[PDB]
């Protein structure tokens, strides 16, 4: 508080999004995986009791027909990001008559992000997106769109607690010739390594985008029909 | 900039209290005892005065006690000033809700606007609280008789009897002891007198100390005057 | 407390008393005078680069036709109260239909030195004002106006560092003559008498290019040229 | 302006720091006093001169702010003005606009401690280091005496002072104060509890001293509307007031 | 134009309104309810101009439903009408206004008393025993001034408002499509033929 | 340090350290060369990844056929300024049918940097940008720093280890300034300018950005294979 | 005040299966006075879209002014990806309906390719609603120009000659050549019978290759 | 122009003319009067071009943001509401709009708002609207049933459509039929009325006026 | 107007202000939600008791909102609320959802802890209630920093974790209370773990339970303990 919001420190980075950063450092695993066949979103949905119903938590959400979002941290602030994507894809499709890319949809995103000030929001988000998508000229794409109002292209990315461990075993197993096949197990063999639960079909949630059907969220059975498979596979590796 | 000196008011404390809020609590503490008494046919209000001074005009000086329609009056603890500001936009709502409906305000309605008005300082504008308690007594034809108090958080709350201000802790233990339901206005009146003679901090209660307000059956509401004061002083033996 | 113009536990607003002591920052000294039918204003001028243009150099402001303004505190601020109170000046008679009086203006400017000492948004300016004119109604009047908020008329008065010394010689001067101004006829014996008044209490005696003059009669206010200035030397040299 | 945010703010105690300190600038103020008559208020006060060269006659420490109110201070001599400027507006605005008379004492003193409230709560602002004292006179109410302080808290007084010599002043009035007592009785000791807290020199010039009373038909300007009041309130002269202090 | 009628009789209110809506040549619709409940035991109807009295009413509709939710109670038909009464008064002055003329029918369940009243588009509200808007009260208020009594049951008051049907569909030039009638008393509001 | 708390603050010795913080932002940030001759104007910028499953962060952004800049920093900033300057020049076209000077879109970005070191409650951009363009005057390269100073030079390097480069522009002014029939020529210059603040790392079609500006070149971006070339 | 004037002017969408055609008019008028005889109402936008709005030409100078800039800031903000033409539709109907209750008051035509790459012709009203159409005619001589393309190109009312009406003249490709030579003469004719078809005739014609310009003198 | 909606036991039929005309010239022959708003829902242009066709397809992209909000299907009470409330904000503004919100929902079935400019919002079973809305309702009051067949109900459409195009010059070029479904609606091509007239004059052996 | 940044980040990531409208919750008195399957039972633990009426407040006919923390606050949410109901049942012609409702309230709680000049509410809330033509009971929470989340047993305020460590233990999530008697006693069993109770069922039907059936539940569980 004796620090403006909008102060540089001296090793020129923004306070407020450095303490943003560490803020998602607190959030549950968001995984993404991309491959030429679809994106594949996976979420630890950390039930904090077993009275909580797993099913309202929603950490992937629809942005449109072909991009989904997946988010860590403060997810309340999310949602305000969310709305903003939204009515920027249909905007966009208002008056161009075409869906938006997945890149200038992330790049609206991210242009909220630094609009915090005094003299605009109080603060930075505390959440990161995974923000995956098709388009026809870039194909699928996954994004980390970041506070910083900073965003990569990603062949596969992990954020939350868990993310250096899985990021280290995205950079080992990661590969263009994926199947989505592969890359849903593949996100439920590192969810699995990072969660502290053990993972079942009530503990995480899958989704993928591929562009003849677009973005769905798997339903619990798929999931745990996913998870069976990796278990018996899983003595061979 | 200016944020050097931005006490920032409306914030929690570490227990999630409103500092501001507690202290301004702490100020009407000081304040003289105002107490509330719903009987069956009636309410009653009095107040103490703490300003004394035999050069005081106590005839004219009406600071406790206000009127805020045919129907409505409250007793203040706390700053008058503060207190006269919040009377005012409360006559206003009154009337303004006769204007539109064409009936008196509701009771809970005048407090609760008048709560909310107060809530609002204690969570945006980075403003200091009104600094006052209120007692309203009313009447009206959904609830009869209604006592009500509201604090500077803008909580508010129905009362059977009731304190604010200095010796509260004292007044509604003694209240406690001697209120009952069955009990008429002149019943109340004297449990009242009685309460405020047992806590005041001066050395005797007398009328030109005190304010006193009834509201009893239309509906009729009265503001004592002193020699009214002498007279029922006398008659409940306190003088 | 000490950083913006809020009380102090001692009910002193320090910016305004610190604002004062900017009023001395130029060590010039100022004199005000009136006669029968004219106000004098004598003040210091100090040039001593020798690069600067004298003619630029200059703390007295005519302000409208009739008013004069002499500035003792550093000259940004007196440009910005003689810009105010100029364009309060031209509002006034566009408004009113007449000239400005000085002690109306006084009064308005002083009224803006309360408001920055009332806001804490706004430092006090650290200029000590004061108006002359002869004026249509009061005739001759000094008016000076400073950082408080504080104005009055005088008979006369100085300011600058060594006020006292040229207010107490003032005052034993009207203590010698049992009036309230100076009895002459003539503008000129006016300036040669305070001129040599300021001699006295000062100690220096002054080239025409030590002084600034300003002379408000009944139908303008007027500053003297360097060489009228030595006119008015020569004449106390030979008077 | 940045400063959105209220300067005065409750300490954990309780108290409003700034409306204290406020008080005590004005409990430091030159005193100033009020007595009610029967028949009239008086308000008086010392002049204190900043110079010898200066005109205490062209300062005004007692104010009309109606034909049947006046005002005196002690305090801050800015902030009293400004809040004379803001009381005739306010009793032109909020009152003489709308219902063609003069405003009741007591309903200019409460517009008057409204301005002084949101002084106390406002952003930006600290309080009026100010206590008035209101005098009046209203058809209904009569004869009114009021103090304002910087809190915009109000008291109806018999009599009453303010500023340094308050104590010994009150103490004083309480003594002499009665019911009976008229108006050259409440200026005759007016004038005795100015005396003793004086800094010596007491005449016409040094003190002020205004009267609510009899209507006054030779300064209302105009003959010929037998219904117009002539003003009740009126600064007394120098001379008035040496004439009486000879004859104290 | 549009013919809604009331009739207070003893026991309750009786409201009666056009079905037909009309645009331009055609009749669009022959079923149209114009009415709203604003609450168990208050109903308004509503004519004049395409849009303004849906529009209206629901707006009204809205706010009567919050103030009953935000109180836990009904208002009173009177404090209803007053409502109605200052929001139409509101929008004479106002850039656009409403032109909308009501019927407010209640049942006052303190008083237990029916209350009909009449509020024109400028705000003129008064409390009448029956009520018409427009052209109907040229055609129906002889028959009610002749016929009307206090007293009357619902009963007799229906058979009062087929009367004054009757006699608008014999006289009056246009065709309404007959017209729906609402009954308000103590148990609610039922509709009725 | 008292005085580092916001813009509004000299410091005793007349510093903005917001400014200098500001200006640390830069430095942290990877290398962009520019460099021009006469007729051509080029950058060169070493992008950054995240991680090698990570894309290359864009470090140039067209402005028109005419224009186009570089970024070190904040990136958000640049993308701030950039849309400044494409509405600068989009007007300047709209109103006047003219091509908008270099030097003027330069100082319009001098002008708006400056706003946020003077007043309470915005903060310095935390970006500097290298701007080249072509009109009437020729090829023109800007250095753009948010303390709002705006240079014209024929060569500059700006980022981490830029100090490099920058040696080896001034050691060969006076070869490549005459480089006027020849963009490839120029744009080798600058790819061996910016070897020069390398460490530990080598140029590649992936972290090798290119952009020329001249004569009858419109602002073309090369990434990619394309840049294969001049590796 | 008037904030609106006519300053004549005719133009002609036509549509072929891969390619379009944009032809107008060059003069500019004003009541019975020529003001310019080459005064062009026809422009390539840019990404072989090409575009005329006829009528108030200060309205329509406005518009495609407007228009060019959407382009430029459609290829600042897509990294120079092509507007597709039926995108350059929408956004022209919201640049007409941004000015609903103080319309640009003039007829629009646009002409390019689909994504397919066939012709594309898009006709829009002064307050933006729009129609892919085969061909569109604008402007005071649409009525003498129109109907005898609609005979010429579609064979409307022409049946096979021994079939006595029974089976129509089947419709068949036209080249570029032929669509250029029925405008030539559409155009001819209403120059001949409308006096404000002007003293030139500028064709703009796209095709897969890019935009490229015709132009022919009319009478006078 | 004509167009017009009516319910039956297969939904909604859809059935408009293609003609625009200005004063007697005709513009096109060829003009889309049927909004697709989405696959669900379908609105009907009748008043000015413009007006319908911009506010409809508005309308469509409020009903794809509550979908992605609420995660369901926009009712077609909902939808005529949005835009009826959206005409009303400009009422005296000059709208001209008379449009069909039709839609078949779960909730609510088969669905028909008719809409107009001055703030108008009637549900119905049949609406035809425009200059020839008169002869529409000639032919399809004469000859509707709920219990209709799809091909009978949009043979009637295209019938009430060709009696408007007779008599109404404005009306013509073509009929554009649609069918909505629960599924959602079907488009069932164009008919020109030309050729239209001439069958059904012969097949019917109506019109022996001409 | 005052825009001061109060909700802002501390370096180690948290807003400390959220934080301690939470321990603001936390201090205020509790509220209990148990859904059943076919019923949402609330419940709770001088005062004239007519006009201190129950906490749980309707928010419209078919959804409550009860909760816990700054009563004050509580009323601006309610209100809020409230209004935002009517306003989706005018505009569009449905009443609320009530994951609407509730995704409406945390939004609102959510801002206030991003904008400038403002407190977060101290304020968590259960919302209960029916969908318009579903009989899926619903009983959401919401906390001040806007998160919310659907529950089938929960409980906020003071004595909050250990009566939701007895309905983590009584709960069976797999069998959950069939009958409102049901719902009502393992309401006022983990109330007693340490009253009002009211029952939310579909259709509109909200009742409060009397006094003398609370009793006659709490008489049975101190007989059967």
């Amino acid at each position: 508080y004796d620090r403006g919001v909008s102060t540089f420190s001296p090793e020129g980075r923004l306070f407020q999004v450095e303490y943003s950063l560490e803020a998602i450092k607190l959030g549950s695993t968001a995984i993404g995986i991309a491959t030429k066949e679809g994106v594949v979103l996976g979420v630890e949905k950390r039930a904090t009791s077993p009275l909580l119903e797993s099913d309202s938590i929603e950490k992937i959400v629809e942005i449109d027909r072909h991009i989904g979002c997946a988010m860590s941290g403060l997810t309340a602030d999310a949602r305000s990001m969310i709305e903003h994507a939204r009515t920027a894809a249909v905007t966009h499709n208002l008056y161009y008559d075409e869906d938006i890319n997945v890149e200038s949809l992330t790049q609206s995103v991210c242009d909220l992000a630094l609009r915090f000030g005094e003299g605009l929001m109080s603060r930075p988000f505390g959440v990161a997106l995974l923000i995956a998508g098709h388009d026809a000229d870039d194909g699928y794409q996954l994004f980390h769109a970041e506070p910083s109002g900073t965003f990569y292209r990603y062949n596969a990315k992990a954020i939350g607690s868990g993310s250096e461990g899985a990021q280290a075993e995205l950079l080992n197993e990661w590969h263009s010739s994926l199947t989505l096949k592969e890359a849903e197990l593949l996100v439920l063999k590192i969810l699995k390594q990072v969660m502290e639960e053990k993972l079942d079909e009530n503990n995480a949630q899958l989704s993928c985008i591929t562009k003849q059907d677009g973005f769905k969220i798997y339903d619990n059975e798929k999931t745990a029909e996913l998870i069976k498979e990796l278990k018996e596979k899983e003595a061979a590796e | 900039g200016s944020r050097r000196y931005d006490s920032r008011t409306t914030i929690f404390s570490p227990e999630g209290r409103l500092y501001q809020v507690e202290y301004a609590l702490e100020s009407i503490s000081h304040a003289g005892t105002a107490i509330g008494i719903m009987a069956s046919d009636g309410i009653v209000l009095a107040a103490e005065r703490k300003v004394t001074s035999t050069l005081l005009e106590q005839d004219t000086s009406t600071e406790k006690l206000y009127k805020l329609n045919d129907k409505i009056a409250v007793a203040v603890a706390g700053l008058t000033a503060d207190a006269e500001i919040l009377i005012n936009t409360a006559r206003i709502h009154a009337q303004n809700y006769l204007k539109t409906y064409n009936e008196d305000i509701p009771v809970e309605i005048l407090v609760r606007r008048l709560s909310d008005i107060k809530q609002g300082y204690t969570q945006h504008g980075g403003l200091r609280p009104f600094g006052v308690s209120f007692i309203y007594a009313g009447y009206d034809d959904r609830y009869g008789y209604q006592l009500y108090t509201s604090n500077p958080s803008g909580n508010y709350t129905g009362w059977k009897a009731i304190s604010v201000g200095a010796n509260t802790s004292a007044a509604q233990t003694l209240l406690q002891m001697d209120y009952k339901d069955d009990m008429k206005v002149d019943d109340a009146i004297e449990l009242a007198l009685k309460t405020l003679s047992k806590t005041t901090d001066s050395s005797a209660l007398t009328y030109d100390r005190l304010e006193f307000a009834t509201i009893r059956k239309e509906v009729y509401q009265k503001i004592f005057k002193p020699q009214e004061i002498k007279d029922i002083l006398v008659k409940t033996g306190i003088t | 407390d000490r950083h913006i113009t809020i009380f102090s536990p001692e009910g002193r607003l320090y910016q305004v008393e610190y604002a004062f002591k900017a009023t001395n920052q130029t060590n010039i000294n100022s004199l005000a005078v009136r006669g029968k039918d004219c106000t004098v204003v004598i003040s210091q001028k100090k040039v001593p680069d020798k690069l600067l243009d004298p003619t630029t150099v200059s703390y007295i402001f005519c302000i409208s036709r009739t008013i004069g303004m002499v500035v003792n505190g550093p000259i940004p601020d007196a440009r910005n109260a003689a810009l105010r109170a100029k364009a309060e000046a031209a509002e006034f008679r566009y408004k009113y239909g007449y000239d400005m009086p000085c002690d109306v203006l006084a009064k308005r400017m002083a009224n803006l030195s309360q408001i920055y000492t009332q806001r804490a948004y706004m430092r006090p300016l650290g200029v000590i004002l004061t108006f002359v004119s002869v004026d249509e109604e009061l005739g001759p009047s000094i008016y000076k106006t400073d950082p408080a908020g504080y104005y009055v008329g005088y008979k006369a008065t100085a300011t600058g560092p060594k006020q006292q010394e040229i207010t107490t010689n003032l005052e034993n001067h009207f203590k010698k003559s049992k009036i309230d101004h100076i009895n002459e006829e003539s503008w000129e014996k006016v300036v040669e008498f305070a001129i040599t008044h300021m001699i006295d209490a000062l100690g220096t005696e002054f080239s025409k290019n030590d002084l600034e003059v300003g002379v408000a009669t009944k139908d303008k206010f007027f500053t003297l040229s360097a060489e009228n200035i030595e006119e008015r030397l020569v004449a106390i040299a030979e008077q | 302006d940045r400063y959105s945010f209220s300067l005065t703010t409750f300490s954990p105690s309780g108290k409003l720091g700034q409306i204290d300190y406020a008080l005590t600038a004005v409990k430091q103020g030159v005193t100033s006093l009020g007595i009610k008559a029967t028949n009239g208020v008086v308000i008086a006060t010392e002049k204190k001169s900043s110079s010898p060269l200066a005109m205490s006659e062209t300062l005004s420490k007692v104010s009309l702010l109606t034909p049947d109110i006046g005002a005196v201070y002690s305090g801050m001599g800015p902030d009293y003005r400004v809040l004379v400027d803001k009381s005739r507006k306010v009793a032109h605005t909020s009152y003489k606009r709308i219902y063609g008379e003069y405003p009741p004492t007591k309903l200019l003193v409460s517009e008057v401690a409204k301005i002084m409230q949101e002084a106390t709560q406002s952003g930006g602002v600290r309080p009026f280091g100010v206590s008035l004292l209101i005098a009046g006179h209203d058809e209904f109410n009569g004869f009114s005496l009021y103090q304002v302080d910087p809190s915009g808290s109000y008291f109806p007084w018999k009599a009453t002072a303010i500023g340094k010599g308050s104590v010994a002043a009150k103490t004083f009035l309480e003594k002499r104060w009665n019911d009976e007592l008229e108006l050259e009785d409440a200026i005759h000791i007016a004038l005795l509890t100015l005396k003793e807290s004086v800094e010596g020199e007491f005449n016409g010039d040094t003190i002020e001293l205004a009267i609510i009373g009899d209507e006054n038909p030779d300064l209302l300007g105009y003959t010929g509307i037998p219904t117009d009041k002539g003003p009740r309130f009126r600064k007394l002269t120098s001379q008035e007031i040496n004439d009486r202090l000879e004859a104290l | 134009m549009d013919i809604i009628l009331g009739i207070r009789v003893q026991d309750s209110v009786i409201l009666a309104s056009s079905k037909a809506v009309t645009r331009g040549i055609s009749v669009l619709k022959d079923s149209d309810d114009k009415t709203r409940q604003l609450s168990p035991h208050t109903l308004m109807s509503f004519a004049g101009e395409a849009g303004d009295t849906v529009q209206f009413a629901e707006y009204i509709q809205a706010n009567i439903q919050l103030y009953s939710i935000r109180e836990d109670y009904e208002l009173s038909p009177q404090a209803v009408s007053s409502f109605v009464r200052q929001e139409l008064a509101k929008s004479i002055r106002s850039r656009r206004p409403y032109q909308v003329n009501v019927l407010i029918g209640g049942y006052d369940k303190k008083k237990n008393k029916p209350e009909l009243y009449q509020i024109d588009y400028l705000g003129t509200k008064v409390e009448l025993p029956y009520g018409a808007h427009g052209y109907s009260g040229f055609y129906t208020f002889s028959l009610l001034d002749h016929h009307y009594r206090p007293d009357m049951t619902t009963e007799e008051g229906l058979d009062l408002l087929k009367l004054c049907v009757q006699e608008l569909e014999k006289r009056m030039p246009m065709d309404f499509k007959g017209v729906i009638v609402k009954i308000v008393d103590k148990d609610g509001i039922r509709q009725v033929d | 340090n008292n005085y580092d708390g916001d813009t509004v603050t000299f410091s005793p010795t007349g510093r903005l350290f917001q400014v200098e913080y500001a200006l640390e932002a830069i430095k942290q940030g990877s290398v962009t060369v520019g460099l021009r001759s006469n007729t051509h104007a080029v950058l060169v910028a070493l992008k950054r990844n995240a991680d090698e499953l990570s894309s290359y962060q864009k470090k140039i952004i067209k402005c028109d056929e005419h224009m186009g800049l570089s970024l070190a920093g904040l990136a958000p900033d640049a993308r701030v300024l950039s849309n400044y300057l494409r509405q600068q020049c989009n007007y300047s076209s709209l109103v006047f049918n003219r091509k908008l000077a270099v030097e003027r879109a330069g100082h319009l970005l001098c002008d708006k940097a400056q706003k946020n070191t003077q007043s309470y409650g915005g903060r310095p951009y935390g970006v500097g940008l290298l701007i080249i363009g072509y009109d009437k005057s020729g090829a023109h390269l800007l250095e753009f720093q948010p303390s709002g100073n705006v240079t014209e030079l024929y060569g500059t390097a700006i980022g981490a280890r830029s100090q490099g480069a920058k040696t080896y522009l001034e050691r060969t002014l006076d070869t490549f300034i005459k480089i006027d029939g020849n963009p490839d020529e120029l744009i080798k210059a600058g790819v061996e300018a910016i070897s020069q603040s390398l460490r530990d790392e080598s140029l590649t079609v992936d972290n090798l950005s290119i952009a020329i500006v001249g004569k009858d070149t419109p602002f073309t971006i090369y990434d990619g294979e394309a840049v294969a070339k001049y590796i | 005040f008037n904030p609106y004037g006519d300053n004549g002017g005719t133009i002609l969408g036509i549509a072929g299966e891969d390619f379009a055609v944009l032809a107008g008019d060059t003069r500019n008028i004003t009541d019975y006075s020529i003001n310019s005889r080459y005064e062009p109402k026809v422009f390539d936008c840019g990404d072989n879209i090409v575009m005329s709005a006829n009528g108030f030409a200060a309205d329509g100078d406005a518009l495609v002014k407007r228009f060019k800039n959407s382009v430029k800031w459609y290829h600042f903000d897509h990294n120079d990806k092509k507007l597709s033409i039926n995108s350059a539709a929408r956004n022209i109907q919201h640049l007409l309906y941004g000015k609903r209750f103080f319309p640009y008051y003039v007829h629009t035509i646009i002409a390019g390719l689909d994504e397919d790459g066939k012709g594309a012709v898009y006709s829009f009203d002064p307050v933006g609603s729009y129609e892919r159409e085969q061909c569109r005619a604008g402007g005071a001589a649409a009525s003498l120009i129109m109907p005898f393309l609609d005979n010429q190109v579609n064979f409307k009312n022409q049946y096979e000659p021994g079939t006595n009406g029974k089976v129509k003249k089947p419709l068949k490709y036209l080249s570029v050549e032929e669509v250029i030579k029925l405008v030539r003469d559409s155009f001819t004719s209403a120059t001949e019978r409308h006096i404000q078809v002007g003293d030139g005739l500028e064709i703009l014609i796209v095709t897969k290759d890019g935009v490229r310009k015709e132009f022919y003198e009319l009478k006078r | 122009t004509t167009t017009l909606a009516f319910r039956f036991q297969g939904g909604i039929i859809v059935a408009v003319d293609s003609r625009a005309t200005a004063g007697n010239w005709v513009a096109s022959q060829t003009v889309k009067k049927v909004i697709e708003i989405n696959p669900f829902l379908l609105g009907t242009m009748a008043g000015g071009a413009a007006d319908c066709q911009f506010w409809e397809t508005w309308l469509g992209s409020q009903c794809r943001l509550h979908e992605l909000r609420e995660k369901e299907r926009i009712s077609v009470a909902a939808a005529s509401k949005i835009l009826s409330n959206l005409v009303y904000q400009y009422k005296g503004a000059g709208l001209s709009m008379g449009t069909m919100i039709c839609g078949y929902t779960r909730k609510e079935g088969p669905t028909i708002y008719y809409v107009d400019s001055d703030g108008t919002r009637l549900k119905g079973d049949i609406f035809c609207v425009g200059s020839g809305q008169t002869f529409a309702y000639g032919v399809l009051d004469s000859n509707y049933k709920w219990d209709l067949s799809v091909e009978d109900a949009l043979y009637l459409g295209k019938r009430s459509i060709l009696a408007a195009a007779h008599r109404d010059a404005y009306s013509g070029g073509s009929v554009n039929l649609y069918h909505v479904t629960e599924d959602g609606w079907i488009y069932h091509g164009n008919h020109d009325v030309g050729e239209l007239f001439w069958k059904v004059k012969e097949e019917e052996g109506s019109f022996n006026n001409v | 107007g005052y825009d001061r940044a109060l909700s802002i980040f501390s370096p180690d990531g948290h807003i400390f202000q959220v934080e301690y409208a939470l321990e603001a919750v936390k201090r205020g008195t509790c509220a209990v939600g148990v859904k059943g399957k076919n019923c949402v039972v609330l419940g709770c633990e001088l005062q004239d008791t007519r006009i201190t009426p129950s906490k749980v407040s309707k928010i419209d006919s078919h959804v409550v909102l009860s909760f816990s923390g700054l009563n004050a606050d509580s009323r601006i949410l309610i209100e809020k609320a409230r209004v935002e109901a009517q306003s989706h049942r005018l505009t569009l012609e449905d009443p609320v959802t009530v994951e609407y409702l509730t995704r409406y309230v945390a939004g609102v709680q959510q801002r206030y802890t991003q904008s400038g000049g403002v407190r977060p509410f101290g304020v968590s809330t259960l919302i209960a209630g029916f969908d318009p033509r579903d009989d899926e009971p619903k009983l959401y929470q919401t906390e001040p920093s806007g998160i919310y989340s659907s529950w089938s047993a929960q409980t906020i305020g003071r004595n909050s974790k250990t009566v939701r460590e007895f309905l983590e233990k009584n709960y069976d999530r797999k069998e959950p209370p069939a009958t409102v008697e049901e719902c009502v006693k393992l309401t006022v069993r983990s109330l007693l773990e340490v009253i009002e109770i009211t029952v939310v069922k579909p259709d509109s039907d909200i009742v409060a339970l009397s006094s003398e059936e609370i009793n006659q539940y709490v008489t049975q569980i101190e007989q059967e303990k």
